RNA sequence: UGGUAUGUUC
RNA sequence: AUACUUACCUUAAGAUAUCAGAGGAGAGUCCUACUGAUCAAACAUGCGCUUCCAAUAGUAGAAGGACGUUAAGCAUUUAUCAUUGAACUAUAAUUGUUCAUUGAAGUCAUUGAUGCAAACUCCUUGGUCACACACACAUACGGCGCGGAAGGCGUG
RNA sequence: UUGGGGCCCUUUGUUUCUUCUGCCUGGAGAAGUUUGACACCAAAUUCAAAUUGGUGUUAGGGGAGCUGGGGCCUUUCAAAA
RNA sequence: ACUUUGCUCGUUCCCGUUAUGGGAAAAAUUUUGGAAGGUCUUGGUAGGAACGGGUGGAUCUUAUAAUUUUUGAUUUAU
């Protein structure tokens, strides 16, 4: 269905991750709330152009197709959606 | 008509009707009479070759394949010939066939 | 229809593919995704004759030491420009359709 | 780098394998993955990215390459601008040590259902 | 749908005289009852009537400036007054409850024997009688301790604090319901 | 259909307004924040020692190392290990948890602290202060607390407050010193302080 | 035929 | 932990490898602890197979780096426009030269950026293993030790 | 059981399976081990203490018995030259 | 191909006889498959088999060749 990376994206709400779009604008802020189409929405933004500059945004929301890549933070490293062995305990009928 | 609404595991005979009876009669003329099209691609490939197969994605299986692209520094034609290949729908610009 | 499955009957198949970055690939096909997502091994890889992206894309790929020798490759289907069979195998067998042939019957 | 690539592998079998994977610019990442998906997204860990300059792009032209490295550490990677994957670096440990690392996330899986129905009961 | 460009499709099917009986006259003037009631635990079901946005989008050009018609604003007028009684009745059901709980058998028999017990100094002691039967009061009643609300019906309580409580007015039920009291009364006072 | 890896629960069709809810309730948070914690002390905890390579020595390494001296080796009981130990745990998570705070504490009379060290009416970083507030839903968690909020505004001025020693200011903390270390203070001072 | 979360009393 | 109220929701389907033949069920479909063949997975197992596994008869060195130093190393390149005033080269929205009033944004960085090149130091990895400090080879090298890591092929 | 010689003790919590005692004039002793036990984190109950939710560990080597598979030799049956 | 009559060569044994025939085994020996024993080496030693699911996770097909990856505006050219 949703699969393991969008669970992973929307498993770091209210994070300071970075993004990166397919310009080369670099984004850096704390992530609001994600969604499983991967627009993503963030604050305390600071932002790079590519031309070099370096700005600030309040409030952004940057939609899921034109990201390169965002940057998690690293105790994420050890998650539960990376255990392949996890059994499930009776779900419902 | 609605896609998802229409029926379940018959939409390949709506399929082949559509290959039969819609924009798909030069592809479908091309693999029964065996006659040289000329594929223009977006990267100046065109290539003349006979169709041995169709596919909803339009890959094509194209068989003794001259293809032709120009050079613009000066002006040159290269050009290649290829026994067997297999063309992905996405690089197509345009199908031509000849009578 | 999809020819996806053609080139699921084609493994251990010492083919080329030509991406849409302008590569020509030179591999022996492992397996391949019903999304064409294809993995190729003992393969050379060549940019011919230009687009510096493409030279980038053939260096930054270790094991340069312009063919470069790789021993695995998987390709992304939306990458792939085309790719040419060896003309020594037989595409009037391989091409049988035995799904397309099911789907007759079962009409 | 006579690392020796698995000849019959797919991305279930490569994983926790130090990826170089290429896109379509050539900034290529370098690290662990970790999950993948149907559009191959991608999770790197310690992960690093690397790109040549303009001014270095007409001596790779036809030696010494200095490419420009950033660090990413832990990071998600999309599944549409990418090119291709490669295997560069082997992990740590082997694939004995991993079978006895599941056999025990295994048993200590069935060790904590057995105590989700003791404290079931 | 899996695919947007399904539900982007079935956006336009539905969205591409008028007196005809197919159209929803509640929803041709505005906020019809089974549609805000959808998918909540109030639920109605489903409306016989369809529901299209052309057909409201050409009812709010005339009511703009060309004119407006008076019947769907009475069967409007008419569906709203039926719901208000059936919300009302429930509501009455609920009051009814709530001093069936208040009026229990056991609990007016402890009451009884407390108020039995209750008769300057003889004063004092009735008063300090009746202020531990008040006490023994104020213990049965926050066994529940559930007031009723005056507008939804629903239950609330006095000893919760403002903000649960806002949290309880922002749902589906209480907007619709607010929504519902707001044009009848306006109804109401055009027709009076 | 979804399901939580942290607590252990499922739920019905995955709704995003259901799913949302999920993540802000106080269970999840408890079991999130505790996974979270327990993870980090696993992988901080985890001593990953090399293997050991120990190779045939030279002659003359031996013959220099078996004769200039036999060192001592001290070692302790399985309590006085384990407490000390324990004492060294409380002090790393002791000053992993601290930070000096002198600056706030310094500048408290300055014309500018309620509008930088304040921490709600600042600029940049006010507006999250201001956004989630934790709404105290729980009637008992806003009736608990019955001290002084103490809020500064900042509108306050250099005209409140204008001489700073009458307004009863407090004594600054004193440099703290190591405690293992405390016995080699100066006992004598060098003036004489009262009180 | 149900699930998730929250607030009171024992 | 029990009891109750409230807020949201109440589900895209079909199937689990392929081919040929025989039998059964009222041209088409289903089943066979039915038979032969291919393929996949798991467990064992062997191929004088393929690659790698760091001195100790010393104070070293292989692979990957430093987001380390010398190093502000050496050689180059840029660091805003317009109106007007006192002269002005002048096809421009006076561009060029010296000085200034005013007008819109106005990356920090010039100890900056690119290229070139050497030395030093420090991090992660290993069989830092068992015998010996030894005279072999045109069919170029007795690969005929105990293993480990990666892979190929073959068998049950 | 004692004594001598060589190496290792980074095992850095001085063996890291756990608990307790205990150690460099030594390298040890006692108990337990998967519907259990051990260690730790977080909290409101106003010291300590107790309760609840989770995390991680329960190991390595050798030997008797049983079983699966690989290779060699021997005995017997069926088939083809 | 069956069938008979005698000659010649011949694996082994017997007999008329060591020329040569008659009779028997129609054999000693090589390979394959199956049954048993001995020796060398390796793995495992507490879970396994059958059935049931308004069971969970993976794989395929169609929605889905149209703005969210995967059926293209990244070889910088008029």
């Amino acid at each position: 269905m949703n699969g393991i990376p969008v669970k992973l994206l929307n498993e770091a709400q209210g994070h300071i991750v970075s993004l990166e779009l397919t310009t080369g604008a670099t984004y850096r802020g704390k992530l609001v709330e994600s969604e499983d189409s991967m627009n993503v929405q963030l604050r305390d933004v600071i932002a790079t152009e590519p031309q070099g500059a370096v700005t600030h945004m309040d409030q952004i929301f940057v939609r899921g197709s034109q990201i390169k890549f965002i940057v998690v933070p690293d105790l994420l490293k050890n998650a539960p959606l990376f255990k392949k062995n996890s059994s499930r305990p009776m779900p419902p009928i | 008509r609605p896609k998802h609404e229409l029926s379940r595991a018959e939409l390949e005979e709506l399929e082949e009707f559509e290959f039969k009876h819609g924009p798909m009669s030069l592809i479908n003329d091309a693999m029964v009479t065996r006659t040289p099209v000329i594929i223009s691609l977006r990267n100046n490939h065109k290539i003349i070759a006979r169709v041995k197969a169709f596919d909803r994605h339009c890959n094509m299986v194209l068989e003794n394949v001259k293809e032709l692209w120009t050079e613009k520094k000066n002006v040159i034609n290269r050009e290649r010939f290829i026994s067997k290949l297999f063309l992905r729908g996405d690089s197509v610009i345009v199908v031509l066939k000849t009578p | 229809m999809k020819l996806v499955n053609f080139l699921k009957k084609l493994r251990n198949e010492q083919v080329t593919i030509e991406l849409k970055n302008g590569t020509t690939v030179w591999g022996t096909l492992q397996s391949v995704s019903p999304q064409m997502n294809a993995i190729l091994t003992d393969v050379k890889l060549t940019l011919p004759q230009s687009n510096g992206i493409a030279m980038a894309s053939l260096y930054l790929t270790g094991g340069q030491q312009n063919i470069a020798s790789l021993q695995y490759i998987n390709i992304r289907g939306n990458t792939i420009r085309q790719i040419i069979l060896p003309d020594s195998l037989n595409l009037d067998s391989l091409l049988v359709d035995q799904k397309q042939l099911n789907s007759l019957r079962r009409s | 780098s006579k690392i020796q690539v698995a000849h019959s592998s797919r991305l279930a079998n490569l994983i926790d394998y130090k990826l170089r994977v290429l896109t379509q610019d050539g900034r290529v990442y370098i690290g662990q993955l970790m999950a993948f998906d149907k559009h191959m997204n991608l999770v790197l860990n310690e992960c690093i990215e690397e790109r040549v300059p303009k001014t270095q792009l007409d001596k790779l032209r036809p030696l010494n390459i200095k490419v420009e490295k950033r660090v990413l550490g832990l990071t998600i990677l999309r599944g549409e601008q990418i090119l291709s994957t490669v295997v560069e670096d082997k992990p740590l440990l082997s694939k004995k040590e991993r079978l006895v690392r599941d056999k025990k996330e295994k048993k200590q899986a069935q060790k904590q259902t057995k105590l989700r129905k003791e404290k079931e009961k | 749908m899996s695919t947007p460009a399904a539900e982007q499709r079935k956006l336009v099917e539905q969205l591409m005289g008028l007196h005809d009986p197919k159209i929803c006259k509640s929803y041709l003037v505005g906020e019809c009852p089974y549609d805000l009631f959808q998918g909540t635990k109030q639920s109605l079901g489903k409306c016989p009537q369809m529901h299209l946005t052309k057909h409201k989008i050409q009812y709010e050009r005339e009511v703009k400036q060309g004119k407006t018609f008076p019947e769907f604003e009475r069967e409007y007028l008419a569906i709203l007054s039926r719901f208000v009684n059936e919300c009302n009745g429930q509501i009455s059901v609920a009051l009814q409850n709530l001093k069936h709980t208040a009026e229990e058998r056991m609990k007016i028999q402890q009451v009884t024997e407390e108020l039995d017990v209750l008769d300057l100094i003889s004063k004092r002691k009735e008063v300090a009688k009746r202020v531990r039967n008040i006490t023994e009061n104020v213990g049965q009643s926050a066994q529940q301790k559930l007031q009723v609300c005056e507008v939804c019906g629903a239950y609330l309580s006095r000893l919760d604090t403002d903000r649960r409580l806002a949290d309880h007015f922002l749902g589906k039920i209480h907007l619709g319901y607010v929504k519902m009291r707001e044009d009848y009364d306006r109804l109401m006072k055009n027709n009076r | 259909r979804y399901y939580c890896e942290y607590c252990h629960s499922y739920l019905t069709h995955d709704t995003l307004s259901v799913r949302k809810s999920h993540l802000v309730g106080k269970n999840h948070l408890r079991i999130t924040a505790d996974y979270y914690r327990n993870k980090a002390r696993d992988i901080i905890n985890k001593h990953n020692h090399k293997r050991r390579h120990i190779g045939k020595r030279g002659r003359k390494e031996r013959e220099n190392s078996s004769q200039n001296e036999t060192l001592k080796v001290t070692c302790l009981s399985n309590k006085e290990k384990r407490h000390i130990m324990h004492v060294k745990k409380m002090n790393q998570k002791e000053l992993a948890q601290t930070s000096i705070d002198t600056l706030k504490l310094l500048y408290d009379g300055s014309p500018g602290y309620s509008k930088v060290f304040v921490d709600a009416n600042r600029f940049d970083i006010g507006d999250l202060v201001k956004a989630s507030k934790l709404p105290q839903r729980a009637n008992e968690k806003s009736a608990h607390h019955s001290f002084k909020q103490t809020s500064r505004s900042r509108d306050e001025t250099c005209e409140s407050n204008p001489f700073p020693r009458l307004n009863n200011p407090k004594k600054l903390e004193p440099p703290k010193i190591l405690s293992q270390w405390s016995n080699t203070i100066p006992k004598t001072s060098i003036f004489y302080s009262v009180d």
